[PDB]
């Protein structure tokens, strides 16, 4: 009822560069120093 | 296309600036000149006080950066 469960080329040595950029890598070295 | 590792300034701004500088110190005491001229009292930084009238002592006590206001100070 209802009621249930439910309920390459590694080698580079770069020429010229590091001359170009020593301005702003000193810039940055001095604070850093 | 120089490289220096510095600051560069040339012609009117440097000779302006110069100028400037050496003006700044006339300015400084150009108060204190004349009969009817005042002191100046002066306090570093430890609260030591000087009070003065002399061109000399007041900018032997000041602490001098631009070149040409170096100078005038030496003067």
């Amino acid at each position: 009822s209802s009621s249930e469960d439910e309920d390459a080329g590694e080698g580079i040595s770069v020429n010229t560069g590091p001359k170009g950029v020593i301005n702003d890598w000193r810039r940055f070295k001095q604070l850093e120093t | 296309p120089l490289s220096v590792f510095g600051d560069r300034s040339t012609g009117e701004t440097i000779r302006s600036q110069n100028v400037m500088a050496a003006a700044s110190i006339a300015n400084i005491v150009k108060s204190s000149l004349g009969p009817v001229g005042l002191d100046k009292m002066l306090v570093d930084d430890i609260g030591d006080v000087t009070i003065t009238n002399d061109g000399a002592t007041i900018l032997k006590l000041l602490e001098v950066e631009h070149p040409a206001a170096k100078v005038l100070c030496e003067l």
